[PDB]
Parts: C-alpha cells; structure tokens; sequence
C-alpha cells in the first residue's frame, strides 16, 4: 500500500546544466538542490551518482 | 436632345435563406465519473495532542 508520495520538481544547478547536459548531452542521476531552507539531495534509485 | 431613360431595374430573385455561420460551441455530452477518493493520514499522538 502507498502511504505517502512526496513528488517535488527540483532545479537543474548551471555547472550541470553547461558542463553536463547542454555539452555531454546527459544529467546528473543525484538532485542537490535547496528546498524549505535545507539542502537537500535525491539520489535516483537510493543509489550511487551517475 | 435624346437623354436617357429609367435604368433597367434589378431582376430580384424571391426565395427562402438559411445562414450559417462558424461552429465555435464545444460539443457537449454527459458523461459519469466513477472514482474512489484514498486518504491516507499519518497522526502522531503527543501527550495532549495529536
């Protein structure tokens, strides 16, 4: 059963922006960002930066 | 001199019109909404309060 889906839309930092997708054509798999006056980090699938 | 007559006249054409314009009006339809509303609430339950 799903007790609880925290969805929240996080911004793409600029040096992963420039350096990352605009140049390698690919995005960071780790969200840092920073959201109610904390940062935070998301990594996808509880797993390694990719 | 020779000066001019009654013009011609218009042949005016009797008959029966329907005008129409551009359909901008949505079609609209009755339909039915079958769903099931699922809240989920996490409580915590302090000393006096929850």
């Amino acid at each position: 059963q799903f007790m609880g889906i925290f969805e929240d839309r996080a911004p793409v930092p600029f040096e992963e922006v420039i350096d990352k997708i605009n140049a390698k054509g690919v995005c960071r798999s780790t969200a840092k960002y920073v959201r109610n006056n904390m940062e935070t980090t998301a990594f996808h699938r509880d797993d390694h930066e990719t | 001199r020779r000066c001019p007559t009654r013009p011609e006249g218009q042949n005016y054409t009797e008959g029966i019109a329907v005008v129409f314009k551009e359909n901008i009006a949505p079609y609209k339809f009755k339909a039915t909404m079958y769903y099931k509303d699922v809240t989920v609430s996490q409580v915590w339950f302090g000393h006096r309060y929850s």
